[PDB]
DNA sequence: TCGGCAATTGCCGA
DNA sequence: TCGGCAATTGCCGA
């Protein structure tokens, strides 16, 4: 894993890669926060949890209405188009 | 320096690390993405940033179809 | 384009 | 909680 939670790294112990929390964090009871590589910022793993859920809903919904896969802005393969400040 | 992109890592050359797509790739206009060491698949310099982006557009579309926060 | 070494890391064991 | 070495990875430089 290149993901190991702000806790774990500190303690220097082996971060348990699950969402919305790595094993120790849980037990030890705490908030599981990942330091985002690029942006460098904190990211509670759960925040991603839910945010992931939200696509989920969104995908049922928008699919129901007769839709699927969307054009974006930040992006995934070396084959999408790139970002530009403000504009799409 | 915390994480250098697909293109630079393979080019083996210094990556200015900028959000959301480092200048080197910006300049040239080649999409700038990160790369999953485990899978080898292309993957965005920033997951939450990608998600937050994704839902937005999902939302806007949903709005033009009448809906919401479902 | 890349050899190859600096610097980071994950995380073991104490 | 750390020393601390293994893996990993940034990136000079030619
Ligand atoms: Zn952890
Ligand atoms: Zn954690
Ligand atoms: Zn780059
Ligand atoms: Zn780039």
């Amino acid at each position: 894993s290149r993901t190991a939670c702000k806790r774990c790294r500190l303690k220097k112990i082996k971060c348990d890669q699950e969402f919305p929390s790595c094993k120790r964090c849980a037990k030890l009871e705490v908030p599981c926060v990942s330091l985002d590589p690029a942006t460098g910022k904190d990211v509670p793993r759960s925040y991603v949890f839910f945010l992931e859920d939200r696509l989920a809903v969104m995908m049922r919904v928008l699919k129901e209405y007769g839709v699927d896969p969307t054009k974006i802005r930040g992006n995934i393969p070396a084959t999408s188009d790139d970002e530009p400040f403000d504009l799409k | 320096s915390r994480t250098a992109c697909k293109r630079c890592r393979l080019k083996k050359i210094k990556c200015d690390q900028e959000f959301p797509s480092c200048k080197r790739c910006a300049k040239l206009e080649v999409p700038c993405v990160s790369l999953d060491p485990a899978t080898g698949k292309d993957v965005p310099r920033s997951y939450v940033f990608f998600l937050e982006d994704r839902l937005a557009v999902m939302m806007r579309v949903l709005k033009e179809y009448g809906v919401d926060p479902t």
